[PDB]
């Protein structure tokens, strides 16, 4: 269905689209088209469902189970009143309740998701794409909205293809159609075209697409919504899974209570009709036990905290687009970190060089007035004619009156303060552009560490072409066979590349990337002047060349970096850099901002101390370790295995990405979890397959800020900390929550258990149950995702998800073993008080259903030698399910107070949460007025509480409270642990 | 699957976990009957620490209820047996030669007497003493009453009995002409028990008014009440009366109430059972 | 046992758990 005109030839382009091959377009225009065509973003869906959505949320489980249970309930009361005459209300209140219950979980459900939506919302804006237009001869990098249809556009490797383009002009581009074609493959583009198919051509770039590599620019066939990708954006992309670790626990313990709480109820139905109740009291009870051993409240706690740490990340600028993925973060063992651009501000201005085995300066303050060594000699002005024309960067449109360090550059920052300092301490390099034509280029990539042009001869004695070169300056003094010295040239010494790794310690030390700089003036009689060049294929030699010298600018990190490697070594999280820069430049920023610390020696600098070769060191006597990426080429994966397990600090240099990538894979091959940290476009592999991958948002790539699971809007290198840490107290408080409600399910089945044991009088009823599993898990399960993080302060060390998760096996054995237990026996022993109190000796309790529950025997006689009748009896023992409902309540109290901790006692954590103060006094508040309000005796069976039955509970909650903080203690004084191996949470 | 030897099961030793628990168990346990014998502190064992729920008693009755109604027939000696051996059961304790002296009983008045109170709650004195009743009080109707028997002509006897209330003192109300009728009933001492069937417009009037016990009054004598416990009092006998239906028109189910009219006594909206005594009554051939 | 007495109390008290509970809820 597709249509296009890239058939059409460049002038028919230029006919059809009325702009310019390289003068771009008018500005004046520029603002008609977008005031005719209006901006270049996909108009977005509806919304696209409303607020009805809620009522799906309202619809679905874990409540799923409640309006099941609900609307049986009113099926009941409803077969209740047409077979015989029941006054009792029953279930119908029952139904009410749940109903209720759903009602406000919704809400509860509908609010969080409404503060999460708002902050993801205003996250989408924070940070506005950008594109690099060509108009009046100059470029701008304006707003991805504001490109028009027509103008020229410029896309080199890493950027995010602003609207479908016509290739007019493009060397070494490989752009990745990804979603367009389904292929992760890159595919090369020139502007020719190869297919009558606009989707297989490649003189055609579309929306959503990012260029891998190369460069390229073209004319903006398609704007806006009318685009040939932006059919599929909206009419039927949509959020593609997977799966989240956290949540992935979360489910699995979902299924988990549900089997438990299903075994439990058709068990318990089978006891029902074992105990000869009525069907419409068998399934009322089913209803009952499976709403019980059912946390309804996970759903909307979870919902709270995934809100909560929203909100947190909203209030330090990092973006998360998966709130989950926080936790993955917390859980990080590992973080990688690019070097330039990700640890360092990449921000730079040009301070020392070396040339004719002689260290320069450049004054870096007003001035800049950088010469300072000689501004005649004549390698200086070949340095500067490298400098220059190598230099793919330029000024951007209406920057001239400004100062040439404070000015705006289009380029990456190596060739940016490469660009100042021409500018600036020799003359104009666009001149010099102007000056010498270039006829070929060699577009810059990772991958190939370096970067060339050929240019013309404008100067009258250089009788033929020149090449210049800019890279590693490794791979340079390789490629060479001669350097130039005051401006004669002179074949490579000893000496020469003696003077050249002195120099670059002596430069790379001061922790300065060091470009390497060359040139050739080809030789006459092998090319003629209208030679063609050849990109593709290697025409030209690029060996033998005339070396020049050396560049370097200062690279200061960030403030926040060394603080922030600093916490998160404190956090027990190892912390590795991964760069393709120089292997003493990413020795000296780590051992800076701490990645490897002093005291610390490699095996080199121990070959220094002890004066012997490095070989003959034993490099397990070595703590760090740097290693060069041409080792990491010839790298096993067992050997790489090993350098990652056996040092402490680690540094890669001189690493090509997919070594970054199979570096994150070797810390994933440890069973670690691992973050991946970075800006480049080149980080984009690594920060792929990482667990967890946070990139720049201003220095980063389009690419690698993509790929990112989160975003440094304000590249604030120490958002990824509390990043961690907010992961931490996520799986920190839902753990927690889940402690307290499993606490709660044991003295509510135990009951029915122990029923079956002796003939022992109705302890709790249904309606007691689940007025206790309502009032008491509703609020509580929720306040505790309110609490913060008690120390916490990780390191401790990270947690294996293999070694413990959000459920523990260890978890269940003092949530039920011990907790749970006590609010039992607590419950047990008030209602013996209550039987004692009315005549009925525990001792005389049990064997007592035989005529207890029995309706027309009237004779029962207690210890006294009292004759009760059923509905007195009865009465008698509603009046010990209220106090069950009323004494877990009380020591429902400890267990929240408990669970508000799991490491330091319940003194060092503070009060703080409101709400869980709340869910105290709103639980004692919920079992009063359930005790005491008139009509309860019939409602819901709850007759009134005698004082003392208030006060019957105290001693089991003491005992909890003692109990758990004994533990605490004991995890304070030892880390040995006997029961933080068994009773930790 | 549970891989072995290398793992030994779940994990080797593996004994103080066990020992733990038991531990913690025990020490629970040790927690739990220390309370329970704390407040075992106790309660006095001359009195329940509350009465207020046994609340003014309820009417109770002796041919045991299957589901508070009678149906039989004459002509089966098993139809009959269900209830007799139920009467007989009850009746087994009154026997004269289960009441005897050398304590703890004392004859009291065949006339109905005064409040007998044998003293304080305290255990100063020992067993303390039980007025016995004797089979011969209730029966009348021709012949004799008790133990039962069971022929047709009219019903076989259904006695009727008060819950024995820790320490309560009857009272039986004054007037002048009460919403009830009761015959034979002298004013003091005395505990009114009388029937009525099947509501009030449709009265029907199906059962004959007819009823015997001590000193052949048709209620509860003042000398047996107070009890003092089972405890205190072990081997006490209840007050006993009997209601007899002489005609029972054949064939018909009938409902009957037998109210107990007084202060000290109290009717219960949903307790049927309480402050009176509900029962359906249908014989047959 | 009593009555009316805890009743009333019960209620007081409920009612002031309540208002403690929106008091420090809208703190
Ligand atoms: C272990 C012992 C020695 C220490 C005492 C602390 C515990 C056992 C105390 C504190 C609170 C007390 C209870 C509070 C209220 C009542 C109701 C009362 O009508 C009977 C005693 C009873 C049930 C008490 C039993 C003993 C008790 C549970
Ligand atoms: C924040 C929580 C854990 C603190 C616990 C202390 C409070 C909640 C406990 C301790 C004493 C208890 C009270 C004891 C006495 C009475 C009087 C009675 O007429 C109603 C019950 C009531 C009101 C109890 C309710 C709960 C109670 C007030
Ligand atoms: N514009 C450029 N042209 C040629 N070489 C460059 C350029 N920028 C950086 N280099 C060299 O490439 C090396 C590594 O490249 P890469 O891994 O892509 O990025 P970085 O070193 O910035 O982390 C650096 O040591 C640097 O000297
Ligand atoms: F320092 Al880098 F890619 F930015 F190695
Ligand atoms: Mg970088
Ligand atoms: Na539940
Ligand atoms: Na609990
Ligand atoms: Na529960």
């Amino acid at each position: 269905v597709s249509m296009d005109d890239h058939k059409l030839s460049l002038d028919e382009l230029h006919r059809k689209y009325g702009t310019d091959l390289s003068r771009g377009l008018t500005p004046a225009r520029a603002a008609e088209i977008l005031a005719r065509d209006g901006p270049n973003a996909l108009t977005p869906p509806p919304t696209t469902p409303e607020w009805v959505k809620f009522c799906r949320q309202l619809f679905g489980g874990f409540s799923m189970l409640l309006w099941i249970g609900a609307i049986l309930c009113f099926l009941a009361y409803g077969i209740q009143a047409a077979t015989e005459e029941e006054p009792q209300n029953d279930n119908l209140y029952l139904g009410v309740v749940l109903s209720a219950v759903v009602i406000i979980t919704g809400c509860f459900s509908y609010y969080q998701e409404a503060k999460s939506s708002k902050i993801m919302e205003s996250f989408k804006n924070m940070v506005p794409q950008q594109a690099l237009v060509i108009r009046n001869g100059e470029k701008m990098s304006i707003n991805a909205e504001e490109v028009v249809v027509g103008d020229l556009v410029e896309v080199k490797g890493g950027d995010r293809i602003p609207a479908d383009l016509r290739i007019i002009s493009a060397n070494g581009c490989k752009v990745d159609n990804s979603s367009l074609t389904g292929e992760s493959e890159p595919q090369t583009r020139s502007p020719d075209f190869t297919n009558e198919n606009p989707l297989e051509t490649r003189n055609i770039a579309f929306f959503s697409t990012n260029c891998v590599e190369g460069t390229a620019r073209g004319i903006v066939v398609y704007t806006g919504d009318r685009t040939v990708m932006g059919r599929i954006a909206t009419l039927a992309s949509g959020l593609e899974g997977g799966q989240t670790p956290i949540a992935a626990e979360i489910e699995h313990f979902i299924h988990i209570i549900t089997g438990v709480a299903v075994f439990l109820g058709v068990s318990f139905f089978i006891l029902s009709l074992i105990l000869e109740y009525t069907w419409l009291e068998a399934v009322i009870f089913l209803i009952g036990i499976i709403v019980a051993n059912v946390p309804e409240g996970l759903l909307a706690t979870v919902t709270v905290c995934l809100t909560l740490t929203a909100k947190r990340m909203a209030r330090k600028n990092c973006l998360v687009k998966n709130l989950e993925a926080v936790e993955t973060l917390g859980s990080t063992s590992t973080i990688c970190s690019d070097k330039t651009g990700t640890l360092t501000q990449n921000r730079m201005t040009v301070a020392h060089m070396w040339s004719d085995n002689q260290i320069h300066e450049a004054d870096t303050t007003e001035n800049q007035s950088g010469v300072s060594f000689d501004k005649t000699s004549a390698t200086w002005l070949a340095l500067s004619r490298i400098a220059g024309l190598c230099n793919r960067a330029v000024f951007q449109a209406n920057q001239e009156n400004l100062p040439i360090l404070k000015r705006a550059v289009a380029g990456d920052a190596s060739e940016s303060a490469l660009l100042k300092c021409i500018e600036l301490c020799c003359g104009s390099v666009k001149e010099m552009r102007e000056r010498y034509t270039k006829i070929v280029e060699i577009p810059f990539n990772s991958t190939n560490k370096y970067q060339l042009s050929i240019h013309k001869n404008p100067n009258t004695a250089e009788p033929r072409h020149l090449l210049v070169m800019k890279g590693a300056p490794e791979r340079i003094l390789d490629r060479c066979s001669s350097i130039l010295i005051h401006g004669k040239e002179q074949p490579l010494d000893e000496e020469l590349k003696d003077a050249f790794q002195n120099a670059y310690l002596e430069l790379g030390g001061l922790g300065e990337r060091v470009l390497g700089f060359c040139h050739l003036f080809l030789p006459d009689e092998q090319f003629p002047e209208g030679f063609q060049f050849d990109t593709d294929d290697v025409n030209f030699p690029l060996d033998n060349l005339c070396f020049v010298g050396l560049i370097s600018m200062i690279d200061p990190p960030r403030a926040a970096v060394p603080d922030a490697v600093g916490k998160c070594r404190s956090a027990g999280i190892k912390v590795i850099m991964v760069t393709g820069d120089h292997p003493i430049t990413a020795k000296a920023i780590a051992k800076g901002v701490g990645i490897i610390s002093e005291g610390n020696e490699t095996v080199e600098d121990i070959a220094a101390r002890l004066n012997i070769p490095v070989s003959q060191v034993n490099p397990r006597d070595a703590k760090a370790c740097v290693v060069h990426g041409s080792d990491l080429k010839d790298m096993t994966s067992e050997q790489l295995d090993d350098i990652l397990k056996y040092h402490t600090e680690i540094v890669f240099a001189r690493t090509s990405p997919q070594q970054k990538l199979i570096i994150v894979e070797g810390c994933q091959r440890q069973g670690a979890i691992v973050a991946v940290t970075g800006d480049g476009v080149n980080d984009s592999p690594a920060s792929k397959k990482a667990d967890i991958g946070v990139a720049m948002g201003i220095a980063g790539s389009d690419v690698s800020k993509q790929a990112a699971d989160m975003i440094l809007l304000d590249d604030n290198f120490a958002s990824i900390v509390t990043g961690v840490e907010e992961g931490r107290l996520i799986f920190d408080n839902l753990k927690k929550s889940i402690a307290y409600t499993l606490t709660s399910n044991i003295p509510e089945i135990t009951p029915f258990l122990i029923f079956i044991i002796a003939n022992i009088p109705l302890p709790l009823g249904t309606v007691t149950i689940l007025c206790i599993d309502l009032g008491t898990d509703m609020v509580p399960a929720i306040s505790l995702a309110y609490e913060q993080a008690e120390s916490d302060i990780m390191k401790r060390q990270p947690r294996n998800p293999k070694t413990d998760k959000l459920v523990n096996e260890q978890l269940i054995s003092m949530a039920y073993g011990q907790i749970g237990m006590i609010q039992a026996l607590g419950g047990f022993f008030t209602y013996f008080v209550i039987l004692a109190e009315n005549g009925f000796l525990p001792i005389h309790l049990l064997g007592l259903r035989v005529n207890w529950d029995d309706r027309w025997i009237n004779d029962v006689e207690d210890s006294y030698g009292q004759q009760w009748t059923y509905e007195q009896r009865k009465i008698v023992e509603f009046t010990c399910h209220t106090p069950f409902f009323v004494t877990i309540v009380v020591v429902q109290w400890a267990d929240l107070v408990i669970c508000k901790t799991r490491r330091n006692s319940v003194f060092q954590q503070g009060m703080k949460n409101k709400i869980l103060i709340f869910g105290l006094f709103e639980e004692t508040a919920l079992a009063a007025f359930l005790s005491y309000c008139p009509g309860m005796g019939v409602a819901l069976r709850m007759y009134p509480l005698k004082p003392t039955w208030w006060f019957c509970a105290f001693p089991y909650s003491l005992l909890i409270f003692v109990y758990d903080e004994v533990r605490k203690l004991i995890i304070r004084r030892r880390p040995g642990g006997w029961v933080e191996k068994e009773t930790y949470y | 699957s549970e891989k072995k030897e290398f793992l030994g099961r779940t994990g080797g030793s593996w004994f103080k976990i066990l020992l733990f628990y038991v531990i913690f168990y025990g020490c629970l346990a040790g927690i739990f009957i220390g309370t329970i014998q704390v407040m075992l502190l106790t309660i006095s064992e001359f009195k329940p620490t509350y009465q207020d729920r046994v609340a003014p008693p309820g009417l109770t009755q002796i041919p045991q209820s299957q589901k508070t109604e009678i149906s039989f027939r004459p002509n089966d000696p098993q139809s009959y047996e269900s209830y007799v051996v139920s009467i007989v059961r009850f009746l087994e304790k009154y026997k004269d030669l289960a009441q005897k002296d050398d304590m703890i009983f004392e004859d009291c008045g065949n006339v109905p007497s005064e409040l007998k109170e044998r003293g304080e709650y305290n255990n100063e004195r020992g067993e303390r003493k039980v007025c016995r009743s004797r089979l011969e009080w209730l029966g009348n109707c021709s012949g004799l009453n008790d133990e039962t028997y069971g022929y047709k002509d009219g019903k076989p006897c259904v006695i009727i009995k008060l819950n024995r209330v820790l320490g309560f003192k009857p009272k039986p109300p004054k007037n002048e002409s009460l919403e009830t009728y009761p015959v034979m009933k002298y004013n003091p001492y005395v505990l009114p028990v009388h029937c009525t069937g099947k509501r009030d417009e449709d009265k029907e009037k199906v059962g004959t008014m007819e009823y015997f016990g001590l000193g052949g009054y048709p209620g509860f004598p003042l000398q047996y009440y107070p009890y003092y416990g089972k405890l205190l009092q072990p081997k006490y006998l209840q007050p006993l009366m009997a209601v007899q239906f002489t005609n029972l028109t054949m064939d018909t189910e009938i409902r009957i109430e037998c109210k107990a009219y007084g202060e000290n006594i109290g009717y219960s909206e949903k307790d049927r059972f309480q402050g009176r005594f509900d029962v359906k009554i249908e014989v047959k051939s | 046992y009593d009555y009316e007495t805890v009743r009333n109390g019960g209620l007081i008290f409920a009612a002031l758990a309540f208002i403690v509970g929106l008091i420090i809820l809208l703190s």
